[PDB]
């Protein structure tokens, strides 16, 4: 069935695709300096480097900076990629994204300045309370479908999605942070990323693959938010990766019939009878029985109730996320990989 | 139950990405 309804989706994702390529074409760079900031607290961490709490010195803004150690993403080979989260986020532009406000690079690092999300990753909350209810997990759940839908739409695969990826804001809806992975790319793509628990088939098995594995890492995300853990969990990644390709999966007793069947068909090994990559795109996905109460349009202009809103005293408020040691920023005199972060 | 299995397993905590 087309309708009014999706020839008002096909204009927006139209005009969208033409604001994206213009900053696509001509990214914005060095639109900040360190010294800016006041330097307050770590939020977070990964192998490239932190994330932290900074405050604007200039507006009293608070932002969250992630810093990438340039001489450590060469020795990990992640050159390509950091230059791609870079060029995407800058050109994108969408309600569950999170915004890159400035970046700028010095002799030793590479900088990416955020909104700060106070609510913290959906991962501590998902695994305090034990599991989501159906009608909580669909909620979240319909906020990744309409930017996937997006994203692709823009040629993008995101490739990354987990609990630990998404924020909740004051509202009590999700941001996605962390484009490490994500990639413009018309045809197949071949680079071995993303996180065990939720890598696609295709992808252990060196295949191949295009935008059908943020599918399948969709119908983890649901099963992982509705149970508690995740349909394919061992202690060492191989054990992990066998149960993905044997086509097995196990639901809880406690999913309803609906639930079963739209993860029957997210969860599929085969390629051509995965929902998002039929003749009918996205909207085998949007018109499943499943998904029958929600107001897509209502979910994208934040006008539903969110199920839980974070609690939060006061602007600059970390105590949403975990503590971490503090370390000081080091800054060579000599620059270093000049070439490599050019256009960075 | 696998609830009970999972919490007493080795990955719980944040995962971390792989790569090549
Ligand atoms: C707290 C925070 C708050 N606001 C914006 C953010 C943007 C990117 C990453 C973070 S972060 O959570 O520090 N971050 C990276 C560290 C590894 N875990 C993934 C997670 C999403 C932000
Ligand atoms: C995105 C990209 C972007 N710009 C330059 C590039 C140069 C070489 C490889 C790539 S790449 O595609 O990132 N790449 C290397 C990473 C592993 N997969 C193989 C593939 C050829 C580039």
């Amino acid at each position: 069935k087309k309708g009014s309804e999706q020839e008002s989706v096909k204009e927006f994702l139209a005009k969208a695709k033409e604001d994206f390529l213009k900053k696509w074409e001509n990214p914005a760079q060095n639109t900040a300096h360190l010294d800016q900031f006041e330097r307050i607290k770590t939020l977070g961490t990964g192998s490239f480097g932190r994330v932290m709490l900074v405050k604007h010195m200039e507006t009293g803004n608070h932002y969250a900076m992630k810093i990438l150690d340039k001489q450590k993403v060469v020795k990990l080979k992640q050159i390509e990629h950091t230059l791609n989260e870079k060029r995407i986020l800058q050109a994108v532009n969408f309600p569950f994204l999170v915004k890159l406000e400035f970046s700028f690079k010095d002799n030793s690092n590479l900088y990416m300045v955020m909104e700060y999300v106070p609510g913290g990753e959906m991962f501590s909350h998902l695994r305090r309370i034990g599991r989501f209810s159906e009608p909580h997990a669909r909620f979240y759940a319909a906020q990744i479908v309409l930017t996937f839908e997006y994203l692709h739409s823009l040629d993008l695969i995101y490739r990354d999605l987990k609990p630990e990826n998404l924020l909740i804001d004051q509202q009590g809806y999700i941001q996605v942070t962390d484009f490490g992975f994500a990639k413009r790319v018309k045809g197949r793509t071949w680079t071995l990323c993303g996180t065990p628990e939720y890598l696609a088939p295709e992808i252990i098995l060196s295949k191949g693959y295009n935008k059908a594995v943020d599918w399948w890492a969709l119908g983890v995300l649901i099963y992982e938010m509705a149970a508690g853990y995740p349909p394919f969990f061992a202690d060492q990644p191989i054990q992990i990766y066998e149960k993905i390709v044997s086509g097995k999966v196990r639901f809880p007793s406690h999913f309803s019939s609906d639930l079963k069947d739209l993860l029957r068909n997210l969860l599929q090994v085969d390629l051509t009878k995965r929902f998002g990559n039929l003749k009918n795109g996205v909207n085998d996905i949007k018109n499943h029985k499943w998904f029958a109460t929600t107001d897509w349009i209502a979910i994208y202009q934040r006008k539903v109730e969110a199920p839980f809103i974070p609690k939060f005293k006061g602007p600059g408020d970390t105590s949403n996320f975990d503590d971490y040691e503090e370390e000081e920023i080091r800054v060579s005199i000599n620059e270093k990989c000049g070439k490599e972060f050019s256009e960075f | 139950t696998t609830y009970a299995d999972f919490i007493a397993s080795g990955r719980t905590g944040r995962r971390n990405a792989i790569h090549d």
